[PDB]
């Protein structure tokens, strides 16, 4: 049908060579049922042996469904050609999304099947299928379509997305619309029924128009959360993680220090102290500087956004986008409602927390996460419920912050 | 034996050209060159060439009858990247008992499949009595070449696609130049069966063995045996010398771990630490006492034979992990309580101080990944510790971690939690103040407390680091205490080393401080800023 868009490689970078992670066999079969349809439908083609690369593979589910669906790590390739293809293709950023009351989030990565994939850039698109055992190495593919997942392929169908949406978009001048991969943003200020009737709309346009498609947030709930000094009707104890929590805090925002006074001497630890109008001024005046915010903090668009997260016990966790350390541009906390396996915690942890990062700044985080590397590597594709996957990395020591949160 | 397979296409790394390595003179190797070159030349596996200015690359020739050899590594040097052959192997206790299981072996196996024409020119090699120089070039996959192992695999992956679909009953394995093919039907199939493949490779070119299947079990394979209903490693020889070097130490553990997989309870932590002076490779390095110890025991475990079970996908899969000591686990993987599937150890400690349930966490973990790779599944795991045990110990870890459904096990020793801190400070009992100090430069420190009570204290320290003397404090303040102690220190250090509650560490002070808290029953450490005159850390600061 339409001709391949000519895609090219930044230039000296060479394919992805990732390693396929070994699966269960209900997913390798799942993967298996996958491909051989979607080999029929000719969106993807078997491979000889003169073509080295390979990205991964998983197999995850869909939204709740019995339905098996299909996710691939272009993370590679993506840091290899879209770097590129981001500029010579970028789709830009609006920067309003985040302030519009309501946000739905919609799956359009269907299109993609339809657009050809260039020629002579398959090649670097090549996935295995992995056996059990090492019986047979994998079944090998590349894609012949324009692959959800990769970066390029929302680029290259970036004009027939807005020759679809113009109708629509003109019609309603006040709804804010941005494609991030394979997901449309949506966000407009209705109560909550019309924006959902507004959605239905260009949920029904856009399927009449040859677009299927199978969330709904509010950003101006978020805030940079702000550091609770506890209300307590006082020992030694209490007055020293007073102190410790106080003294960390004034590395970030400046203001608040002579409490210590209030228990010179070596007291004993469940000692009860009383409360000095000085050291009540300092506690107030403390409490009130932080409520208020501080300044210095601004997005650096050439800075990676580097996200951590603690553990916080009974289901809270609790999180910090930076690019600079004590330099925070969001802070939240987070908890499920039963079922809570830690590790699904985390994963719908992350999975929100990008979602809050690609509505605010339209790049997803990278992760320093709490967990143990190879536990990830395992159970992380059961929980996943997104297109895409972010960075990550695994720490290993948080001193004394979890109580600082 | 060539074929009429499709040949793959094959580049040179962009922007490079073919080898040119000029030769040099070998009469009686010249000559054998001279009678290979022309017998393989008959099978078209090669072919003259007039020089139109093409390349070059040396062989050789070296009697085991002769032999012929090629140095390509200048061209595999310029030839492109292949898929990745077989990083891995098929483990014996993941196979699937056959009836019957026949090895047969493909000769020339690189020699049978076609080279790809345009890439012919390229391995253009010569054969000084003005020597006319036959130039010849391969027809067929050369040996040596880069990209043999990953294209003769995909055309013997092909040239059984036909086979494996008119005979979907037989399950065949592709490993290298060898075919391992095993059926459930009668014995006299097998060998018709076998008999039909044969002349089916044998119509695109591959031969195979003559006598019957030839192979008969036990097989060698890949240093294991395979018996017919058994599997076991290959035999093990474990040297016996009065001097170790680090080639005979690594090759020690090396053989150590490969037994480890069928053979339970091998060790191989104190023998390692050995390596840690991994500065040479023939260097001495003395045995200790622990490592000699430990080379003792698994001599004990080898001097009598054990086997293996193979898979039986019918039959769940089932796991237990037993504790050994010094941060050393050992696991079994069975279906059947007498016939182990494999087993296993698990020692590494991811840091110098770590404790029990952690270990038994990672444990675990090295587990589910082998069981994933090896059968497709996860097991059920069998564990040595209470359940009032674990959920009390991840609901209070501070990293997320996933627990499989497993059963209890009581067989001791049983994992447990030697002692939790408290969360919240002990009433009326005695508070100490501690702190401690070291000039790194005089590397001389000192470690103090000073309590509610009125008591202080300062020891002398010798050798020490600023680190080292803020856990002595912390031991002192212990051992000078009742068993519900409140300790506070000014040490970020130190809290963070406690706060992980370590029962196991290769600290020599830690340990001493690990027991401390066993006896103890409620301590309580908390933290205050350092050197910010919260009261009573002056005092332990003014000191020390
Ligand atoms: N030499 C050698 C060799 C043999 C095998 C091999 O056998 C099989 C081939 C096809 C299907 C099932 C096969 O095993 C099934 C298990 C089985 O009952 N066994 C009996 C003795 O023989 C080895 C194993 C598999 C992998 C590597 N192999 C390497
Ligand atoms: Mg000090």
């Amino acid at each position: 049908p339409i001709e391949t868009v000519p895609v090219k490689l930044k230039p000296g970078m060479d394919g992805p060579k990732v390693k396929q992670w070994p699966l269960t066999e209900e997913k390798i079969k799942a993967l298996v049922e996958i491909c051989t349809e979607m080999e029929k439908e000719g969106k993807i083609s078997k491979i000889g042996p003169e073509n080295p690369y390979n990205t991964p593979v998983f197999a995850i589910k869909k939204k709740d469904s019995t339905k098996w669906r299909k996710l691939v790590d272009f993370r590679e390739l993506n840091k290899r050609t879209q770097d590129f293809w981001e500029v010579q293709l970028g789709i830009p950023h609006p920067a309003g999304l985040k302030k519009k009351k309501s946000v739905t989030v919609l799956d359009v990565g269907d299109a993609y099947f339809s657009v050809p994939l260039d020629e002579d850039f398959r090649k670097y698109t090549a996935f295995t299928i992995p056996s059990i055992n090492n019986e047979t190495p994998g079944i090998r593919y590349q894609y012949n379509v324009l692959p959800q997942g990769w970066k390029g392929s929302p680029a290259i169908f970036q004009s027939s997305m807005t020759k679809i949406l113009e109708p629509f978009k003109k019609q309603n001048p006040d709804i804010v619309i941005y494609q991030y991969m394979d997901d449309l943003y949506v966000g407009s200020d209705l109560e909550i029924g019309q924006h959902r009737t507004k959605i239905e709309e260009l949920r029904q346009h856009l399927l009449r128009w040859g677009l299927t498609t199978p969330y709904e947030l509010h950003p101006d709930k978020w805030t940079v959360q702000p550091i609770v000094l506890p209300e307590k009707d006082w020992t030694v104890n209490d007055i020293q993680k007073l102190v410790g929590k106080l003294n960390w805090a004034s590395q970030i925002y400046p203001g608040i220090k002579q409490l210590s006074k209030l228990l010179r001497g070596t007291k004993a630890l469940t000692e009860v102290i009383p409360l000095t109008e000085e050291a009540e001024l300092e506690l107030a005046e403390n409490r009130e500087i932080l409520k208020e915010p501080v300044h210095g903090v601004y997005y650096d668009p050439s800075k990676d956004l580097i996200a951590e997260i603690q553990k916080q016990g009974q289901g809270q966790w609790t999180y910090q986008i930076y690019q600079e350390p004590f330099k925070n541009l969001k802070t939240g906390k987070y908890a499920r409602m039963a079922h809570t396996n830690d590790v699904k915690q985390l994963t719908e942890a992350v999975q929100k927390i990008t979602t809050e990062s690609i509505v605010i700044w339209g790049k997803t985080p990278k992760f320093k996460l709490p967990i143990q590397k190879e536990t990830w590597e395992t159970w992380w594709t059961e929980y996943w419920q997104a297109t895409w996957i972010p960075e990550w990395e695994f720490v290993n020591t948080p001193p004394l912050v979890k109580l600082w949160y | 034996p060539i074929s009429p397979i499709e040949t793959v296409p094959v580049k040179l790394k962009p922007g490079m050209d073919g080898p040119k390595v000029k030769q040099w003179p070998t009469e009686e190797k010249i000559k054998a060159l001279v009678e290979i070159c022309t017998e393989m030349e008959k099978e078209g596996k090669i072919s003259k060439i007039g020089p139109e200015n093409p390349y070059n690359t040396p062989v050789f020739a070296i009697k085991k009858k002769w032999r012929k050899l090629v140095d390509f590594r200048e061209l595999n040097k310029r030839t492109q990247d292949f898929w990745e052959v077989q990083l891995g192997i098929p483990h014996p206790a993941g196979l699937k008992k056959k009836k019957s299981v026949t090895v047969l072996d493909v000769g020339d196996a690189y020699f049978s499949v076609p080279l790809d024409e345009d890439f012919r020119k390229y391995t253009a090699f010569t054969i000084n009595n003005e020597t006319p120089g036959i130039r010849y070039q391969y027809n067929v996959l050369p040996q040596g070449w880069k990209g043999s192992p990953a294209i003769f695999q995909s055309s013997m992956t092909k040239i059984l696609e036909p086979f494996a679909a008119q005979n979907p009953d037989i399950v065949i394995y592709q490993y290298m130049d060898d075919l391992y093919v095993g059926s459930d039907l009668e014995i006299g199939q097998h060998r018709t069966k076998i008999e039909e493949l044969r002349q089916h490779l044998l119509r695109w070119g591959l031969t195979t063995p003559d006598k019957k299947h030839q192979k008969e079990p036990p097989f060698l394979w890949m240093g294991y045996e395979l018996h017919p209903d058994k599997w076991t490693v290959q035999p093990i020889v474990l040297p016996e010398k009065d001097s170790w070097t680090v080639n005979d130490i690594q090759k020690l553990v090396g053989k150590l771990n490969w037994a480890s997989q069928i053979y339970p309870g091998i060790k191989v932590r104190q023998l390692s630490k050995l390596l840690r002076g991994t500065k040479a490779l023939t260097e001495v390095i003395p045995l200790t006492e622990e490592a000699e110890l430990e080379l003792a025991e698994n001599r004990e475990i080898l001097k009598e034979p054990v086997h293996g079970v193979y898979y039986d996908p019918s039959k769940d899969l089932i796991a237990e992990i037993q504790k050994q000591g010094q941060g050393q686990w050992t696991y079994q993987i069975y279906q059947e309580p007498f016939k182990n599937l494999k087993t296993g150890k698990y020692a590494r400690m991811r840091g110098a101080h770590t404790n029990d349930v952690k270990q038994l966490t990672e444990a675990v973990q090295k587990i589910t990944t082998e069981s994933i790779v090896i059968w497709g599944k996860t097991p059920k795991f069998k564990l040595p510790i209470q359940k009032e045990t674990w959920e009390t110990w991840w609901t209070e870890y501070w990293q997320a971690t996933w627990i499989p459904e497993w059963e209890f096990v009581n067989t001791p020793p049983l994992v447990k939690l030697w002692y939790q801190l408290e969360k919240e400070p002990i009433v009326g009992a005695e508070t100490f103040y501690v702190d401690g100090a070291a000039n790194r430069e005089t590397k001389l420190g000192k470690a103090g407390y000073v309590t509610n009570k009125g008591r202080q204290k300062v020891v002398p320290l010798t050798n020490t680091t600023n680190q080292k003397t803020e856990l002595q404090a912390i031991y002192l303040a212990l051992q000078d205490s009742g068993l519900e102690v409140n300790i506070v220190t000014d040490s970020q250090y130190a809290l963070g080393i406690i706060q992980a509650q370590p029962d196991k560490s290769e600290s020599e002070l830690v340990n001493q401080i690990i027991e401390q808290l066993i006896k103890k029953e409620k301590v309580y450490l908390a933290w205050v800023p350092a050197h910010k005159g919260i009261g009573g850390n002056e005092q332990v600061d003014k000191l020390v």
